[PDB]
């Protein structure tokens, strides 16, 4: 909770899996996710399976990418996490999912 | 079935575009929502 | 020629200070390292990972997007074709020989 | 300059490292930047 960043009103949740797999049974946001598809994306907006968005030069085990709210720009290998997080466009949650790299 | 534009048989949804219903998965369905 | 969707471009030099024209090679090749190296991620200068047991006259490797496990003398070059991870374009740098 | 870790004196972008910012080459800096990854 304390550790947590925000950017405006849109606080960064950054959650950590085993796996993509783990993320498949994570209600309430698996319904968003596109699990067919290659690297992270990001959803434009609120709709089942909407993350599909491909994120821009991606870090080592970022899983995807959801806004909790509202629309944004939606464009394939455009935006970096960095660009992302500046474009919550009103979304109070940015849910980004991480995978575990085991140290 | 096949995405009539990146051809993967493996989608959460298939979705309508210009040659036909149900003929883009998902992600290619989405992109063509976006351009009209 | 092609991994699944990522396309595999061997590319041939005059020498190696002749990657340093090359947009955008030159902003992702590290030319002050010893032996070819790849990238496990987009990064500025990011082909710092040694490629294991190189093919004489392998300049780099360098992935266009994604990533990858990085690691030094782990992957040989044929390995890293396998590796792509979501990359549309695998450049491979050679240096020509005349033979 | 001089790299923390490998004392080189050519880089050609200095990097943040354990001794404090630009302290590490390219090469160690995108070493250490994986080996800080949880
Ligand atoms: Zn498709
Ligand atoms: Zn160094």
């Amino acid at each position: 909770a304390p550790h947590e960043e925000r950017v405006g009103d849109m606080r960064i949740v950054n959650i950590t899996f085993s796996d993509i797999n783990s993320i498949k049974n994570f209600q309430p946001f698996s319904q968003y996710f596109d699990f067919t598809l290659t690297g992270p994306r990001y959803n434009g907006n609120i709709a089942q399976f909407a993350m599909i968005w491909k994120i821009k030069n991606p870090p080592h085990n970022l899983l995807g990418v959801f806004f909790d709210n509202n629309t944004r720009d939606d464009e394939d290998d455009k935006y970096t996490l960095e660009e992302l997080k500046q474009m919550g466009n009103g979304a109070k949650n940015m849910y980004i999912f991480w995978q575990y790299e085991q140290k | 079935r096949r995405c009539a534009n990146c051809d993967t048989t493996s989608t959460p949804l298939w979705r309508n575009g210009p040659r036909g219903p149900k003929s883009l998965c998902n992600a290619c369905g989405i992109r063509f929502k976006k351009e009209e």
